[PDB]
């Protein structure tokens, strides 16, 4: 998956902005409820 | 009264014995008559009566009726403190799951059963279903089914076969599952099975079922089946001003889940239509989830007023929780707080308290002393007379407040110093008189600072005032053995002042027959304080064996240090006072006193001092006026040639000769160099410019203006503010470090026109939005290292070690930074220290290293020293009073219940507090002193040139004097041209050996022709041409752009004789060829010659962080990004493989497992040949090395050497002065846990983390027995990592997530019994450190019996 | 080397890109795509650039 | 003490490493090279005396700067 | 008053065994019965049983031994 890279790319830089994860997320998630508990799910 | 913490899970059972009544209505109150409304939410029935002793109609009031349980309305008449301990319980009429185990991440439900998270949930919320035990037909024990597979399943698979949806199948599920089975079954899959990670998870798992094994949980628990009420007055519905109430949001999360769970049995009631039903469930389960954690499971609901419901996680959780803001700091009686004045008249050991601040502190005392001596009859006359301050209390209060002590501490204790114990003094006004002397402790200032006042109350509490928290008991820091009494302002420059002298002032050069005498002439008006002077002066020397043999003499001194001689104490010599007495030289005076005098003299030397100052500062009479800035008149010529300068340079701008940046740093660099002129005239027109006459012509001295004074003196000032006011100002800064171009070339006496001062206002505001942060983050690293370091205590008096740190001289660079005095002052010594030719038996092992034995260490140059330090003790639990040594402030030796893990972080980071916030960066030897010639790594050639060339790698070389003391250290390359070689005792204007980076040889062992074999250009090499000294060169050059047919292959040359046998390298078999890598030029042919060790092969070709971040991240052992790799095994190596990022580096040891190897990243500049025998613990790669890396290679002593000095770096970088025992006690802390290596005898798992401790004392035990202990292997941790790992879970979710840890703790069934710092204090009971520590060594004793 | 990485090549796979990013889900069109454009910063009911 | 005197000490570092690493920047010894270092061409005597040790010709060095401006 | 307790602490070495001995002590003196050893300068029970440590006639086993005694003559 894409959000493999992405939760690597965070542990890379130590921190994750709201960019990055409004960018590597599934494309067709268009659920913002579930978009809040995948960020609470990463930090 | 009651032993450790127990903790598990609740059964269902057990939560209806809790309950004193089922809570059934959603009622909290009648709205008119505002009593209990039922049987409901506030009840007097179950949570006991509202009014104390009364039943709820009015029945039974009297006191008589205690107890019994009214028969009207059944209220128990009985205290209403009984409404704030008992609970009632919700029965929940369908299941629910607890989100602590459903959310726990990993989820523990889920873990247990080994059904994944989101399974788990689908289940749960009814969208599938999931098998329990479906029969022998078909499916899975945790089979997950939809909807209609189950539809489908009900019709080929009838009956035998249950599969179930929501909660309940959750139960079902954990309660038919038997944990000894899957146990068993893990075991099967764990022994039988070799799949790594998978039989790591699948351990995990195990060691979670056992542990659910061990402790009494049952699996089927984790499923709120009842649900208890708290008791009503932890969530109270208050009236407020106006009849509007006032609610914790605890009542509206239990009422919406009690009008759930009534409407759940109402549809369950009536055959509702299932998707209602499901509806139903799923809302009272969120509700559960709020009630339990809001915001856990989606969003927070709601609030009523739009802001989320706190529930009872909230109410443990968060900063502004429970556990952290009432639980370890809280309101306090018998204190008050006021605007703190100076009021120099007070002794050292005593503070003004107002008369009116004191009055209502002392009520208890003072009543009570008012009843005693019969002044007043009973507690409410003394209650009257006090109210209307009758004449006599003030007696009364002059009686109380005589011996007792009373704590002042500041807002921002950093340091244990900022809470003191003084004695009071009643005195008039409203604002707390502070002596002087302790405003450095405090440190306060009184431009409106403001104190608080506690009074310790019992008699135990109040000797601990006076013992430990007493101001004169405490004058010494505890991070570092200086006084911190030392004068700081007024003092010095009174004391500078009086301890001077005039080239010709009144009654100079007059014989003084005593100090009397020169004090009689001063004060009668016919010699003044500086005139130098002849007196008899005698001194007392207690070098004898405690007498102090006197010594009368007439010393040349002025009446000033005449004056001041009648202070010191009687063992002092007079060289103490007869200099001019600045602020180092005024404490270190203090610190002679002291370490010649104990404390009680320091402490009388204190006061006398300050008085004597103050004093003298006051006749001075030195104020400062707008004529003591007296700018030099070479200022505008300086001014007028750096213009000239800057002229010429924008002028070689515009012709085309210098880029932009360029003009911009050579302005810059001119400002620069004009401002250090511009100060350094004014100051030698300030500091020299007095000009006098002595019997004649004139002469000058030191300056007296008053604003020079207070520069030299050290009491205010420095030269660059002096310089701001008489110089100029130089060169601003904008924030972001861009310096501005245009310098201020004003100061403050004159003008500043608009544009400068607005320039200036940058760096200004700058400055001060950064300690608005730096107050703000005030103590923040001394939090972090309280937390990881907290409960060491010494508790032994010795561990009987044998092991300890070869401390010796930071000798870098040139001269020392800090001598062995500094560095071994204070420690026990680890083994008995001989002469250089042992000489003696010099100084025993456990003799601790006070002054005296400074002394003869210094005296015989010894140069290293072993001494016992706190990472090598063998105590458990805790620290040897040996392994410690002495303890600052006190200075004997550290009495075993000192908390010395809080004292370490509070040493750490208040010093701390004086750095930095924002993290900051920054041929020939010209060796300096006469000496001999050291080395390290003595591998060495004489070429046939004569000089030397090393042919080892790190060989280390060192100027060593005939001190027996090391003088000079430095790091030699491989094989530079030492002009001077081994052992050359030689001396200063001599170099010790000339280099070139642009040459690094590889300079063989014999000499020789050097043949080239295994070299055929084109797949090695490259065709280097000598265009500039008329020859070929064929460079070795790795695989980077040759092909790979000869890639690998490395060009040998081959070192033989002339006449073709392959000359050895003498020591090893293998001839005297070498295998090149890149980067060293070659200029021989094929077939010449080299002497010995000629040139064959020619490599051609200081910043240090500082802030305080720099000390987080020294602590917190993070890894570098460009870490230096290490040799991990010692023997040869091998280059394998290129041209991936990890070449292949085989480490072949000498008898070992000899097909060792490693990768490089060969983006590295990879500095070490592949002949050489790498050596275990040893660098290859050169640039910052790792702290995991140094632990694992050469020792828990190398990571804490390396520790210490890194932080002594930064700390030293500043000037701030800090211990090392404080530091090695965080690293102590920082690698407290070990890892088992192999399993053995002992009884852990295969690669598992445990504490080293705890691995310690179990294969002690057993190397005591017959059998073979665990091979350990010691972890590095960050102190927010080795705090994370503590063992009472009370303190742990005091500083953690607070709900990670109780369900961890739940589940587990820990029991916490209470031996930490952070645990007693929460639950009310003695620290086990200090006062308390026999206490707690008695309960220790009474247990176990 | 914004063009090399330019997914699209004409106007409406464009507007398409930009659809799916703008609203998920829903299957893009020639007159829906084209509408969103023109109504995301070129109509005064919805910008305003003051 | 009070807030504006520490910031005192804050504002003084700050100046003080600027103006350090900015002197540094600049180069006193002497390597004469009489010719750049990127375009070989002779540093003339005029740039090469304002700046002993100067290392690259006027334009190179430009070009540079550039670079390193957009921190590339 | 006593302005430093550097002498109170040679005889008992630790400093916090001093500071439970002489509350001990002091407690004895306040609450209750017993007598000071040492002429009472009108010092409190603190000061007082501080300065009896001070000359070596109040410590922790001379407190438990009157302990024992009086227990034996409470008999
Ligand atoms: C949020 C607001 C912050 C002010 C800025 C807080 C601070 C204290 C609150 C008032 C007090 O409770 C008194 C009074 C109680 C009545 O019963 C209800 C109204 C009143 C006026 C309250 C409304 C509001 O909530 C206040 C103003
Ligand atoms: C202001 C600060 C004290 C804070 C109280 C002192 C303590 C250490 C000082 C730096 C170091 O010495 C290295 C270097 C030395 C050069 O000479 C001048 C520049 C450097 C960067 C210094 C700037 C400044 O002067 C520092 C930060
Ligand atoms: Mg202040
Ligand atoms: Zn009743
Ligand atoms: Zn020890
Ligand atoms: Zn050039």
């Amino acid at each position: 998956s894409q959000l493999k890279l992405l939760v690597t790319r965070g542990k890379e830089q130590g921190y994750l902005t709201y960019a990055e994860v409004n960018d590597h997320l599934p494309e067709d998630i268009v659920d913002s409820d579930q978009i809040e508990d995948i960020i609470q799910m990463i930090n | 009264e009651f032993d450790a913490i127990k903790i598990a899970l609740a059964s269902p059972d057990m939560i209806r014995s809790w309950s004193f009544g089922e809570v059934k209505k959603p009622e909290t109150i009648n709205y008119r008559t505002f009593k209990p409304e039922r049987d409901g939410l506030f009840c007097a029935r179950i949570f006991g009566p509202v009014k104390d002793y009364e039943c709820l109609c009015g029945k039974y009031k009297r006191l008589k009726h205690r107890g019994v349980i009214c028969e009207k309305c059944g209220v128990e008449v009985t205290q209403t403190k009984v409404r704030r301990e008992r609970m009632g319980h919700i029965e929940l009429a369908s299941p629910t799951a607890h989100i602590w185990f459903l959310k726990s991440l990993p989820s523990r439900i889920g873990l247990l059963l080994d059904m994944p998270l989101r399974d788990i949930e689908r289940v749960l919320y009814f969208e599938s279903y999931v098998v329990i035990e479906g029969g022998m037909t078909n499916l899975e024990r945790q089979q997950i089914l939809t909807e209609e597979q189950y539809l489908d399943a009900l019709e080929e698979f009838g009956d035998e076969f249950d599969a179930k949806m929501g909660a309940e199948a959750i139960q079902a599920l954990l309660k038919s599952m038997d944990l000894e089975q899957e146990c068993e079954q893990l075991r099967e899959e764990l022994n039988e099975t070799n799949s790594e990670t998978k039989r790591k998870k699948l351990t995990k798992r195990i060691k979670l079922l056992e542990a659910f094994v061990q402790s009494g949980n049952k699996p089927e628990w984790m499923i709120l089946t009842v649900l208890p009420v708290l008791p009503p007055d932890l969530r109270p519905l208050v009236p407020l001003d106006g009849g509007r109430f006032a609610t914790s949001d605890l009542n509206d999360l239990y009422r919406r889940v009690i009008n759930r769970n009534n409407r759940l049995k109402r549809l369950l009631d009536l055959a509702a239509p299932d998707i209602i039903v499901r509806n139903e469930k799923r809302m009272l389960q969120e509700a559960v989830d709020a009630l339990l954690d809001n915001g856990r499971r989606g969003r927070a609901i709601t609030g009523s007023n739009k802001r989320p419901l706190k529930s009872l996680a909230d109410m443990i959780k968060g900063k502004q929780g429970r556990f952290r803001q009432n639980l370890l700091g809280k309101r306090v009686d018998y204190s008050g707080r006021s605007v703190i004045t100076v009021g120099p008249y007070l002794r050292l050991h005593q503070c003004g308290l107002p008369k009116k601040m004191a009055l209502e502190l002392f009520k208890p005392f003072i009543y009570g002393k008012l009843e005693l001596r019969g002044l007043a009859t009973t507690i409410k006359a003394a209650k009257k007379m006090v109210e209307r301050e009758e004449a006599v209390v003030w007696d009364i209060l002059d009686e109380v407040i005589r011996e007792h002590p009373v704590l002042l501490n500041r807002a921002p204790t950093l340091h244990r110093l900022g809470i003191q114990a003084f004695e009071p003094v009643l005195i008039e006004g409203k604002a707390i008189q502070l002596h002087p002397l302790v405003c450095a402790a405090y440190n306060a200032d009184f431009d409106g600072d403001q104190m608080a006042v506690h009074v310790p109350l019992t008699l135990e509490a109040q000797l601990e005032a006076r013992a430990l928290m007493m101001s004169t008991n405490n004058i010494l820091s505890p991070a570092n053995g200086e006084p911190i009494i030392v004068p700081s302002q007024d003092v010095v420059l009174g004391l500078y002042y009086m301890t001077r002298d005039c080239v010709n002032a009144k009654g100079e050069g007059m014989v003084l027959t005593g100090p009397k005498e020169a004090e009689r002439l001063y004060r009668s008006g016919l010699a003044s304080l500086h005139a130098r002077v002849k007196v008899r002066i005698t001194e007392y020397e207690k070098d004898a064996n405690g007498e102090l043999v006197a010594k009368t003499s007439l010393k040349d001194t002025t009446v000033g240090r005449a004056i001041l001689w009648m202070i010191v104490p009687k063992g002092l010599p007079y060289s103490i006072v007869n200099q001019a007495l600045g602020k180092k030289a005024i404490s270190k005076m203090l610190n002679t006193c002291y370490r010649i005098l104990g404390l009680k003299p320091t402490v009388i030397f204190a006061d006398q001092i300050m008085y004597t100052g103050f004093a003298y500062a006051a006749r001075s009479g030195a104020s400062v006026g707008i004529d003591d800035m007296v700018i030099p008149e070479k200022k505008h010529e300086i001014i007028s040639e750096a213009e000239a300068e800057v002229a010429e340079i924008q002028e070689q701008f515009q012709s085309g000769l210098v880029t932009a940046g360029e003009r911009y740093n050579k302005v810059i660099d001119i400002w620069a160099a004009a401002n250090d002129r511009v100060s350094k005239a004014m100051m030698d027109n300030l500091q020299t410019e007095t000009v006098i006459n002595r019997d004649g012509q004139e002469e000058k001295q030191v300056s007296f203006n008053s604003i020079y004074m207070m520069a030299d003196s050290g009491a205010r000032g420095s030269a660059a503010q002096i310089r701001q006011l008489a110089g100029m100002r130089g060169l601003m800064a904008k924030p972001d470090g861009s310096i501005i171009e245009t310098p201020i070339t004003a100061n403050f006496r004159e003008g500043l026109n608009v544009l400068q001062y607005f320039i200036s206002t940058h760096g200004a505001r700058k400055g001060l939005a950064d300690t608005a942060l730096k107050t703000a983050n005030s103590g923040y690293l001394t939090r972090r290292l309280v937390d990881v370091a907290q409960d060491l205590v010494v508790t032994e008096d010795d561990c009987g070690t044998h092991e300890g740190i070869m401390m010796t001289p930071v000798i870098e660079g040139g001269d020392v930074k800090e001598p062995l005095r500094d560095r071994v002052l204070g420690r026990v010594t680890a083994e008995d220290v001989l002469k250089p030719g042992t000489a003696d038996i010099l100084v025993p092992r456990n003799t601790l290293l006070h002054e005296q034995w400074c002394d003869l260490l210094e005296e015989n140059s010894v140069d290293a020293v072993k001494v016992r330090s706190v990472v090598s003790c063998d105590t458990d639990f805790g620290v040897c009073a040996h392994c410690y040594g002495r303890d600052l402030a006190r200075g004997h030796i550290i009495n075993k219940g000192e908390a010395i893990g809080v004292i370490a972080a509070q040493s750490i980071g208040e010093p701390g507090t004086q750095l930095t916030m924002r993290t900051f960066h920054i041929s020939s030897i010209q060796v300096k002193n006469k000496g001999s010639i050291k080395l390290s790594n003595v591998k060495s050639v004489v070429n046939s040139s004569g000089k030397l060339v090393i042919t080892s790698r790190n060989t280390e070389l060192k100027l060593i004097d005939e001190f027996g003391r090391t003088k000079e250290s430095y790091k030699v390359p491989y094989g530079a041209v030492l002009a001077k070689g081994d052992g050359e005792q030689v001396a200063g204007g001599e170099t010790v050996a000339n280099w070139d980076p642009h040459t690094m040889p590889v300079i063989t062992e014999v000499s020789g022709f050097v043949r080239f074999t295994d070299m055929i250009d084109g797949q090695t090499i490259t065709r280097q041409t000598d265009e500039l000294t008329g020859l070929s060169s064929l460079v070795v050059l790795d695989s980077a752009e040759r092909t790979a047919g000869g890639k690998d292959l490395r060009p040998a040359l081959k070192i033989v004789d002339a006449q073709g046998n392959d000359v050895l390298i003498p020591g090893t078999d293998m001839p005297a060829q070498y295998f090149l890598p890149g980067k060293a030029i070659v200029q021989l042919e094929d077939g010449v010659q080299i002497s010995s060790g000629d040139t064959l092969a020619r490599i051609p070709q200081k910043d240090i962080t500082g802030g305080l971040p720099r000390v987080a991240d020294l602590f917190e052992a993070r890894r570098p990004k460009e870490p230096a790799i290490l040799a991990e095994i010692s023997g040869i190596v091998s280059f394998g493989k290129e041209t991936k990022g990890k070449r292949r580096l085989v480490i072949t040891p000498v008898d070992g497992s000899d097909p060792y190897e490693e990768m490089i990243p060969k983006w590295r500049q990879l500095n070490v040949f592949e002949g050489e025998r790498v050596e275990r613990g040893d660098v290859i790669s050169d640039g910052p090395e790792a702290p995991h890396d140094i632990l694992r290679l050469r020792g828990v002593h190398a990571v804490t050497r390396y520790i210490v000095n890194e932080v002594q770096d930064v700390y030293r970088l500043q000037g701030v002065k800090i211990n090392d025992k404080h530091i090695e006690v965080i690293v102590r802390q920082m690698l407290r846990k070990a890892t088992i290596v192999n399993a053995g005898s002992s009884d852990f798992l295969e690669g598992e983390q445990v504490e080293y401790s705890r691995v310690k004392i179990a294969n002690r035990e057993l190397e005591a027995n017959g059998k073979v202990g665990a091979t350990y292997s010691r972890d590095l941790l960050g102190i927010t990592k080795a705090s994370l790992a503590t063992e009472s879970f009370i303190s742990a979710a005091s500083f953690q997530e607070t709900t990670r840890v109780l369900t961890e703790a739940a589940v587990a069934g820990k029991r916490d019994e209470l031996r930490g710092l952070k645990e007693n204090v929460i639950v009310g009971r003695l620290i086990p450190a200090g006062t308390g520590y026999a206490y707690h060594q008695d309960r220790m004793r009474r247990r176990a019996a | 080397e914004t063009l090399r990485v330019d997914p699209t090549n004409d106007r409406l796979s464009a507007l398409v890109e930009i659809y799916r990013m703008m609203r998920p889900g829903e299957p893009p069109t020639r007159e829906a795509a084209e509408s969103l454009f023109e109504n995301l910063f070129f109509s005064e009911d919805r910008y305003d650039l003051s | 003490s009070d807030e504006a005197d520490e910031a005192y000490s804050v504002t003084e570092q700050l100046t003080m490493t600027g103006i350090n690493r900015i002197r540094q920047k600049i180069n006193a010894h002497g390597i004469p090279v009489y010719l750049c270092e990127a375009c070989g061409n002779p540093i003339p005597e005029a740039r090469r005396k304002i700046f002993p040790g100067v290392t690259l010709c006027v334009e190179c060095q430009a070009y540079q700067e550039r670079q390193r401006k957009h921190y590339a | 008053a006593r302005v430093t307790v550097q002498d109170a602490v040679e005889k008992i070495g630790n400093r916090f065994d001093l500071v439970l001995v002489a509350a001990r002590r002091a407690r004895q003196m306040q609450v209750g019965g017993k007598d000071p050893l040492v002429p009472e300068e009108n010092d409190k029970t603190t000061v007082i049983a501080l300065r009896e440590i001070e000359e070596g006639l109040i410590n922790n086993q001379i407190l438990d031994v009157r302990e024992r005694q009086e227990q034996q003559e409470q008999e």
